[PDB]
RNA sequence: UACCCACACAUGGGAUCAAUAGGAUACCAUAACGAUGAAGGUCGUAAUAGAAUACGAAAGUAUUUACCUAAUU
RNA sequence: AUGUGUGGAGUUUAGCCUUAUUUUUAAGGACCCGUCUUGAAACACGGACCAAGGAGAUUAUAAUUAUAGCAAGAUAAAAA
RNA sequence: AUUGUAUAACUAGUGGGCACAUGAUUGUAAGAAUGAUGUGCAAAAAGGGAUGAACCUUAUGAAACAUUAAAUAUUCUAAA
RNA sequence: UAUUUAGGUAGCUGUGCAAUUUGUUUGUAUUGAAGUAUAUAUGUGAGUAUAUAUAGAAGAAACAAAUGAGCCGAUCUUGGAGGCAGUAACAAUAUAUGUAUAGAUAUAGACUAGGGUUUUCAAUUUAUUGAAGUGAAUCGGUGUUAUAUAAAA
RNA sequence: UUUAACCGUACCUAUACCGCAUCAGGUGUCUUUGUAUCAUAACAAAUAUUUUAAAUUAAAGUAAGUAAGGGAAUUCGGCA
RNA sequence: GAUUCCUACUGUCCCUACUUACAAUUUUGUGAAACCACGAGACAAGGGAACGGGCUUGUUAUUUAUCAGCGGGGAAAGAA
């Protein structure tokens, strides 16, 4: 029951969807979703399938220390790029669910646009490891919340 | 070695159950309990101050002393067949 | 003052205050027997020796 | 608004052993300028 | 694009304030165990039973009281 | 300790004090606090960050100062 | 020259010091060691010696205006 | 009527602000008390007063009293969460149709000590729940002793 | 011959034991096929497990090979 | 076991060169630790607690915000 930080001016023609505490790493889904805003919904699903088959890359901007250079990141005027698998499959499941509510409410699929995309941190899940000389160190992981809203064009 | 290589050789068990106390502290070669000292009649004095808390009088069931306290406050109900008989004693 | 703690000493990159010995739980290794320790007794404990009445 | 069924969703089984792995012991038990 | 600042809205965590079938101290009464088998322990009994709690083959609501136990042909 | 949206500066210099409607700049001043030490910004020690906790109180016996009741006398000793 | 002088009672900190000017003892000599008289830093602001615990002018609440001391007047930097 | 006095480490004395509880007097509150977050005024200063949003049940002032009575530090105690950093360190056999055709690494199987349902099956995804399963005159113990408590070889 | 009482009979031998662990360590006894002119070493049977990133191109590492002519001149020492 | 000399032998050396595998360089998945007064660019001389990253006079860097190496310094980290 995470609330949205989106301010809705028209209650009709706004579609929201949500996944809470997904089991994907936080720093990698933040890197993929930075360029999804102000796009058509049809261009987004075509773009995310090219990341899985390694034909388009993701430009690392915030957390980017130690990433290999490539030539596919010239489209963003960048010099770093990577292709995360598991982060793209979690975002693809959200965009299909938006497409199903549009045909149930009878809206037109081509006219939609992505408007509000934010993710945030989540409570941890703890773990363990056993190192040399008999010492024990933590081995925990960090999930995230995913929030996406779609709006029709004018 | 003294460390990891010698902990594989520990597969012999020395202490077993006791009859009187119920702990696993009865030596099978020395033939003596390490907590209650079983073959002696009197029980062993405990080792510390906290050890008197763990098995004192009153943490058990008190199958008899619950009755004896209850006849102190309220009177004892008598059997009428037994009450008539005791008056016929010399 | 119920426990049986003792200081470990120097040479371990740790403070001097008395530590709970033993093992096997989250409790073992914590401080005790001081007024600035959690679940420790306070310095200068109150008592019933205090004068309760005055004389006029 | 609404959450859906997914294979990347959380589990209630993992939360049981997670708090079990969160309680242990925190602390446990040729030099410089050498001459004879 | 990254780095910095200002404002508005959402995550993370359990501090502050208010409550309370819990504790601490002083005083008054009692000061009742056991071979007629004590204190303590092990195993069993619920129509669908695990923890806790009560109870002994008469067993999960005025009598009975399984086996060790001072345990005693 | 982080996320989203809007607005603003520059790439040659963090934060602070004084004076100025050229206040996301200009001119002057200005080494990091606590502590032993004749002497610390020191190539002397402690301190990565927030919340809550944390150290001259009590008793007996003496003495000086201030105050109250009675005064050649003064007093709630145990008890009734 | 001084409007007071004199007398009692109670109680804290300190007992590792260093520097400048004048003059000495030991030592080849030392930012070395140890005594004598005065004033300082320790515990003392602002201005000047580019910078410096002790050198030179100089007595202490918050400000504004005029006059000097120590030191300076090609430029950084107020002033032939 | 300071035309005279005013710096200050160790140290001594005076006037004042903050917190919890007790006796007496005065007063507030469901058209909204205590807490918290932003502004404004006021005090040399410890601090105080008011305004707006949120929340939902009790709190303030004066004259006197009792102290467990005011933190940046102690390699201080307990909890929560950073940078370094998605960095070190570990895991990654072939087939257009397959309950098969091939490749690759490792000798294998029984009694005792230790473990105790991990056994088998069904349903749902080295997990969770529920049923079923151990049959002895001739296989072990129970027997004798090791020169006043001893053998599963 | 309603004669032969009482207790244990599932499963694991190392990813079902002990070393805080699905740890290159440790742990009593026995059995095990074929070629192998002393044997050893080695290979094959038997039985049990196992699914999908790139590559003629770095430097410096951990292992294994080869070297014209000279033959201890290297070095504390023919250490390797 | 400790020490010296002859014969054979050799990349120990003159003086180094070439080939292969595994880690490393490139991709996906699981995902830590030591350390941290502030570190916002680096030097020459000065004085100073007599060997400054910061103080005083001088000389100076800058690729859209990188990637892979290296061991001069941080009187580098461990242990009152
Ligand atoms: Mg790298
Ligand atoms: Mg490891
Ligand atoms: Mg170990
Ligand atoms: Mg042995
Ligand atoms: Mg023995
Ligand atoms: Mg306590
Ligand atoms: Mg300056
Ligand atoms: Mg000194
Ligand atoms: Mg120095
Ligand atoms: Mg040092
Ligand atoms: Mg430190
Ligand atoms: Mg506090
Ligand atoms: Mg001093
Ligand atoms: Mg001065
Ligand atoms: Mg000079
Ligand atoms: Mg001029
Ligand atoms: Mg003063
Ligand atoms: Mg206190
Ligand atoms: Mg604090
Ligand atoms: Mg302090
Ligand atoms: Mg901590
Ligand atoms: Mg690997
Ligand atoms: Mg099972
Ligand atoms: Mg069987
Ligand atoms: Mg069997
Ligand atoms: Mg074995
Ligand atoms: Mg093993
Ligand atoms: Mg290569
Ligand atoms: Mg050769
Ligand atoms: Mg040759
Ligand atoms: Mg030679
Ligand atoms: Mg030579
Ligand atoms: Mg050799
Ligand atoms: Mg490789
Ligand atoms: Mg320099
Ligand atoms: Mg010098
Ligand atoms: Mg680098
Ligand atoms: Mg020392
Ligand atoms: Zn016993």
């Amino acid at each position: 029951a995470i609330n949205f930080a989106y301010d809705v001016v028209d209650p009709t023609k706004v579609i929201k969807s949500q996944i809470d505490s997904a089991r994907v790493s936080f720093k990698k889904t933040r890197e993929t979703a930075n360029t999804l805003r102000k796009r058509s919904l049809l261009n987004a699903i075509s773009y995310l399938n090219n990341v899985v088959v390694k034909k388009e890359c993701v430009p690392m901007r915030r957390y980017a220390r130690g990433c290999g250079h490539t030539r596919q990141a010239r489209a963003f005027n960048q010099r770093k790029g990577r292709w995360p698998k598991k982060s793209a499959l979690a975002l693809l499941q959200v965009l299909e669910n938006i497409k199903e509510q549009a045909v149930e409410k009878g809206l037109e699929v081509e006219k939609l646009d992505l408007d509000h995309v934010q993710i945030c941190r989540a409570p941890k899940v703890f773990g363990r490891i056993f190192r040399a000389h008999g010492r024990v160190n933590p081995f925990n992981k960090s999930p995230c919340h995913i929030l996406v809203a779609a709006k029709v064009r004018d | 070695s003294k460390g990891t290589a010698s902990f594989g050789k520990k597969n012999k068990r020395n202490h077993t159950l006791c009859k009187r106390c119920g702990k696993m502290s009865y030596h099978k070669q020395l033939r003596k309990c390490a907590s209650c000292a079983y073959p002696q009649p009197k029980m062993r004095t405990p080792g510390s101050i906290k050890a008197r808390r763990r098995n004192a009088l009153g943490t058990g069931r008190m199958r008899h002393l619950k009755k004896v306290i209850h006849e102190h406050v309220h009177g004892k109900k008598v059997n009428p067949i037994l009450a008539a008989f005791w008056k016929t004693i010399k | 003052m119920q426990h049986s703690a003792v200081s470990w000493g120097t040479g371990r990159a740790i403070a001097r205050c008395p530590r709970i010995g033993g093992g096997g739980s989250r409790r073992s290794g914590q401080g005790a027997f001081a007024n600035f320790c959690r679940k420790g007794r306070m310095a200068h404990p109150t008592t019933t020796m205090r004068r309760w009445c005055r004389k006029i | 608004f609404s959450s859906n069924y997914a294979d990347h969703k959380i589990d209630l089984l993992s939360v049981e052993n997670k708090d079990f792995p969160k309680k242990q012991k925190k602390v446990k038990d040729n030099r410089d300028r050498d001459f004879g």
